[PDB]
RNA sequence: GGUUGCGGCCAUAUCUACCAGAAAGCACCGUUUCCCGUCCGAUCAACUGUAGUUAAGCUGGUAAGAGCCUGACCGAGUAGUGUAGUGGGUGACCAUACGCGAAACUCAGGUGCUGCAAUCU
RNA sequence: GCCCUGAAAAUGGAUGGCGCUCAAGCGUGUUACCUAUACUCUACCGUCAGGGUUGAUAUGAUGCCCUGACGAGUAGGCAGG
RNA sequence: AAAUAUGUAAGAAGUCCUUGUUACUUAAUUGAACGUGGACAUUUGAAUGAAGAGCUUUUAGUGGGCCAUUUUUGGUAAGCAGAACUGGCGAUGCGGGAUGAACCGAACGUAGAGUUAAGGUGCCGGAAUACACGCUCAUCAGACACCACAAAAGGUGUUAG
RNA sequence: GGAAUACUGCCAGCUGGGACUGAGGACUGCGACGUAAGUCAAGGAUGCUGGCAUAAUGGUUAUAUGCCGCCCGUCUUGAAA
RNA sequence: GAAAUUGUUGAAAGGGAAGGGCAUUUGAUCAGACA
């Protein structure tokens, strides 16, 4: 009972049905596996301006 | 049965240019990347920590990450009818920063300037870029060219 | 023939009515869609769509949801307009006068907001009042804190709530969910 | 027409407007035997230049 | 018309601007049209047999 | 390929910075209507010279009309032409009144005798024979005797109507 | 311009054979008490800068030189190729139409450019 | 090139048949003409979409009105009946 | 070292300036990252198109496929076996190819009038026993793609070279 | 030397024959012709005349005639098999 | 007191099936609408 194996055929008919779907950008990409010496200070960073920001509204 | 390591099908790909073996020059490691670069990805043979998969050679990606020896390039690589993200982390013998922005970014600066230029002057810009248009009406003389006549030729051999 | 290049005779897929059978409602649609067509206030036809919103795409405001959104900056004299019902909320202590327009207000609700010296109006006594929807502030309810969408983009590594009958551990705790049980989600 | 056949500064716009025209058959055929060949080779696809005139006519 | 005599005239040669406005007009039908071409026809708003547009031409169209 | 003109067509490099005004050349060409003469300058050209309709410019097209239409011509005329199995060159000559009519006759005896389809021939050079006795081709000189007369046997009227009352005769 | 120390690009820098190199510098060169290393003070280590030399290194120049680099309608619009046809041909294959387009070849030109610092008739 | 030789199978039989030979054959050209559920214009049905209209003192507001584009269908889905 | 095919970029999430934050980093308020304050509008940065774009939930059937042109592997070969891209058949009638799942043409609501495709027009059969130049005579002529086959090799048949 | 003509193209030049269609139902628009009153071919057929007033037209049905039409259901890549 | 199926009567068609589609002739039958 042999049968077919493998094609390709009419794949590309499905994926275009419904999309390929362009990749979607954000502003504000993600910092997941940036570096976390960098990542752990820049916390500070920010904390410390944010900081600043508020004291600037006196 | 079939073979489908990492590197499988890589022969011609990861080798290494004619007469351009042996060390990777010293500039190669003063180049500095920083977040959002755009970087071209292309494998080099010789150094084999750190190299990208076959399937990103000739990719571009961006610069998200910066660590000692190595940049993370995020790639949109697709797989089904969509794009998923990958983080790749390379070492920076196989990313080199793209030109292919480079002339967008030249005619930025390019496009501000004349439009100062043209600002502080009388308006009158026009500063998208237009495709190739067709060529103008134009004569041509004959002044040192009457026009020289060919026929056909008939056939021959030389064997 | 022609070479199609989108659906052909695809539904809006948008509500036109609501899916309710109550006269009072579509006493209210009626209203509404009359003050869309002849006003051009852009207010009329944002709640002539709320008013088809099904009971899900309604997540009740709170009377302290309320009461915060007043906290805006100028805002604390506007009426707001709720088009689902308004519901009570024993967390604040203080809650202010204002205006609160809504679809229903729970005893509670109304309750509280009346002790605080308001008024409770119904959606279209807010419209011989506001026919612009002058000086109104819509609130929305959180659709999302459905317990549904707990469940919703179930997979691996999404972190997001087995749909689970019985819970506690011996329930979906143990291969798959741990590292030291094979691998972990 | 003017801003079409002088392909004016607002050539898009104005192209654009005009939904794609519907024209019937060549009235008195297309002259030649096989439609789909190049023009040149005695077909009627292609660029066939003045040409496209004569036909357009028919057909409108 | 006289730039063509009067060049002649001059013993030279008037050779027109290339063409800046073509029009298009599909010829075929509406089935076996392989993917490439088929998007092309859309774009250009040929998606039925016989109907036609005004195409400017630059090297992009 | 159809009943045919012939045209003067005129091309050229296009213009360089470092080269302007390249060379322009010409060539007589037989074709039906005016979009095939370009479109054959250019099928020869690119066989003689570094250009194509890409980087070259057409700068003239001209038809040319036969000088004394109604003066019985003898040609020679020389054509390459592609069989099945090889190519080949080869004369003929034949008797017209245009050029154009002659080259109209060639492609069809091509056609005839040797199966040859329009692109498969190459008109290498079309020339009036001056002096008869330089014409070579016993098909031809046969019709240059002095005082030449000849019946027309066997006449055949053409009937209009299905039917006919008489038996014919194809008398003349 | 020469030279040196650190370089970038990594043969227009390499290869072969000749020849020229002022001044400085590099060099070769002298020594074995000391640290140091060898079967061997040849390499490596120290010490002198004194006793010597342009021989080599090095730099440059010559060559119908090898190589390498660059150019060109030199070959070639060739080979190959995307598109088309109820084109040819028993076939093998081949023409034609709208496009893209090499490599060899041939001929010509060339033979390191250059950054920082110190130095020099 | 066309034609002929090369060229042998089983019920009687197939350029589709008749038949055709300056073809009703082969190559090539030029016109006209025939006719698809396709194309163009129009009517009508249905689907989808955009507009308009609660104003009584008459009858459907899920209504009434204007306008445009679209219509193949197994398995299968849904809808109105 | 091509052709086809393939990554990215073509701005407001933009380009500059002014100088805060930190525990990271520098010889160093050096840098890195995130900011504050300020300067420049649709020729705001190619084309074409857009009966709009984005997003979410749920569920059917299906998980034997087969064919054509091109690329292509095994096989002498196959209406054989297996891949690549696209188009189809399957699921689809209509006109053409006499006939035929897949070729050509063209994709279907009920109809009138017109024009056509592909293919035809002696008669069957709607439509020129039209026009034009050649070629061919077969005691086994020939007659339109897919397609329903013929080869080497020969002819002082005839044609043109 | 000076015309003609062919060919290709243009005209918001004039004009004949034939066929299908007549959706809509006060007005409302854009126009056209008039010195004007007014007229009109300008947001979809009217006028005039005749014949039958019934099986005349039309429906239904049987038959004949031209062309066309294989047995449904099913599993299947593929069934009239 | 259906259907399959049957007898009689009446009408019609039938050169190796019958039934079907579009169309019209012919026969039979019939609704309407007219004033
Ligand atoms: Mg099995
Ligand atoms: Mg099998
Ligand atoms: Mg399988
Ligand atoms: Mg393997
Ligand atoms: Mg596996
Ligand atoms: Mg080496
Ligand atoms: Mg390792
Ligand atoms: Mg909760
Ligand atoms: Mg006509
Ligand atoms: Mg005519
Ligand atoms: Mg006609
Ligand atoms: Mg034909
Ligand atoms: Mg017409
Ligand atoms: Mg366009
Ligand atoms: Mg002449
Ligand atoms: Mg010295
Ligand atoms: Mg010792
Ligand atoms: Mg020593
Ligand atoms: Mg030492
Ligand atoms: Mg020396
Ligand atoms: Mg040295
Ligand atoms: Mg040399
Ligand atoms: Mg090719
Ligand atoms: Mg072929
Ligand atoms: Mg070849
Ligand atoms: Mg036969
Ligand atoms: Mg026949
Ligand atoms: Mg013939
Ligand atoms: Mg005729
Ligand atoms: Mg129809
Ligand atoms: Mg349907
Ligand atoms: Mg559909
Ligand atoms: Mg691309
Ligand atoms: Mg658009
Ligand atoms: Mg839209
Ligand atoms: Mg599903
Ligand atoms: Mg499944
Ligand atoms: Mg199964
Ligand atoms: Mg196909
Ligand atoms: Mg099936
Ligand atoms: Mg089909
Ligand atoms: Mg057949
Ligand atoms: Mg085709
Ligand atoms: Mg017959
Ligand atoms: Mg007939
Ligand atoms: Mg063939
Ligand atoms: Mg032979
Ligand atoms: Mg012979
Ligand atoms: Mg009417
Ligand atoms: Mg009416
Ligand atoms: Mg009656
Ligand atoms: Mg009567
Ligand atoms: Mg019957
Ligand atoms: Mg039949
Ligand atoms: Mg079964
Ligand atoms: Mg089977
Ligand atoms: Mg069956
Ligand atoms: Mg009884
Ligand atoms: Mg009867
Ligand atoms: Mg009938």
């Amino acid at each position: 009972a042999k049968s077919k194996n493998h094609t390709a055929h009419n794949q590309t008919r499905k994926a275009h049905r419904n999309g390929i779907k362009k990749p979607k950008t954000y502003k504000y990409p993600s910092l997941k596996g940036v570096d976390p010496k960098f990542r752990r200070n820049h916390k500070h960073a920010l904390h410390g301006t944010a900081k600043a920001l508020a004291a600037a509204k006196k | 049965g079939k073979s489908h390591g990492y590197r499988s099908r890589t022969r011609y790909m990861f080798q290494r240019d004619f007469r351009k073996h042996g060390a990777v020059h010293l500039s190669t490691y003063l180049k500095v990347y920083k977040v959002g670069d755009i970087v071209d990805i292309k494998a080099n043979g010789s150094i084999q920590k750190g190299m990208p998969h076959k399937f990103y050679q000739g990719k571009t990606g961006v610069v998200y990450n910066v660590t000692k020896s190595s940049v993370g390039v995020i790639i949109n690589k697709m797989v089904g009818n969509r794009y998923l993200e990958k983080r790749l982390n390379l070492r920076v013998e196989h990313i080199k920063h793209s030109k292919c922005r480079q002339e967008f970014l030249e005619r930025v600066k390019a496009n501000a300037a004349k439009r100062a230029e043209a600002k502080a002057q009388g308006v009158a810009v026009q500063l998208k870029r237009q495709p190739a248009q067709p060529r103008e009406s134009r004569i041509v003389s004959t002044e040192g060219n009457v026009p020289q006549t060919l026929a056909p030729v008939p056939y021959e051999t030389f064997i | 023939g022609i070479d199609h290049t989108s659906k052909q005779h695809k539904r809006s897929g948008h509500r036109t009515a609501p899916k309710s059978d109550n006269v009072y409602l579509k006493l209210l649609v009626k209203l509404y869609t009359f003050l869309a067509r002849r006003t051009d206030a852009p207010f009329n036809k944002v709640v002539l769509k709320a008013l088809f919103l099904s009971k899900i795409n309604r997540p009740p405001v709170s009377v302290s949801r309320i009461a915060r959104a007043l906290k805006q900056e100028g805002a604390a004299n506007k009426t707001v307009v709720v088009v689902g019902t308004v519901t009570d909320d024993a967390r604040i202590f203080e809650f202010p006068k204002t205006t609160v327009a809504a679809l229903r207000f729970t005893a509670g609700a109304r309750a509280k907001i009346v002790k605080a010296g308001g008024e409770c109006i119904t959606l279209d006594q807010l419209a011989v009042r506001a026919p612009k929807g002058q000086n109104t502030l819509i609130l929305r309810g959180p659709r999302n804190s459905r317990e549904a969408v707990r469940h919703f983009g179930m997979g691996p590594h999404k972190g997001k709530a087995p749909r689970i009958l019985s819970t506690g551990r011996k329930f979906e705790r143990a291969r798959g969910r741990r590292r030291s049980k094979g691998f972990k989600v | 027409i003017h801003e079409i056949i002088t392909v004016g500064p607002h050539f898009k716009q104005a192209n654009n407007f005009l939904w794609p025209f519907k024209l019937s058959n060549p009235s008195g055929g297309w002259g030649v035997p096989r439609k789909f060949k190049h023009f040149i080779q005695g077909g009627s696809f292609g660029n066939r230049e003045e040409f496209i005139n004569k036909l357009v006519k028919s057909m409108n | 018309i006289q730039a063509k005599r009067d060049a002649k005239a001059a013993g030279s040669y008037y050779v027109e601007a290339q063409h800046k406005l073509v029009f298009v007009v599909r010829i075929k039908g509406i089935n076996k049209i392989p993917p490439k071409p088929r998007k092309v026809l859309q774009l250009l708003r040929l998606t039925r047999i016989n109907s036609g547009t005004f195409v400017k031409v630059t090297k992009a169209t | 390929m159809a009943h045919f003109k012939e045209y003067q067509v005129i091309g050229r490099r296009l213009p360089t910075e470092s080269v302007p005004e390249p060379k322009l050349f010409r060539m007589r060409i037989f074709a039906s209507n005016e979009v095939i003469a370009k479109s054959r300058y250019w099928y020869f050209l690119q066989k003689l010279h570094k250009v194509k309709k890409a980087s070259g410019e057409i700068v003239s097209i001209n038809q040319i009309n036969e000088a004394h239409p109604t003066k019985v011509k003898n040609f020679g005329v020389w054509v390459r032409y592609d069989s099945r199995s090889g190519t080949h060159n080869m004369y003929k000559e034949i008797r017209d009144v245009s050029r154009v009519a002659a080259v109209e006759t060639l492609y069809q005896d091509m056609a005839a005798r040797h199966r040859a389809r329009f692109r498969s021939i190459h008109i290498l050079k079309v020339a009036e024979i001056e002096k008869t006795a330089d014409v070579k081709r016993q098909y031809v000189k046969q019709f240059l005797t002095k005082d030449l007369k000849f019946p027309l046997p066997h006449r055949v009227q053409k009937s209009t109507k299905t039917f006919s009352y008489k038996r014919p005769s194809t008398f003349y």
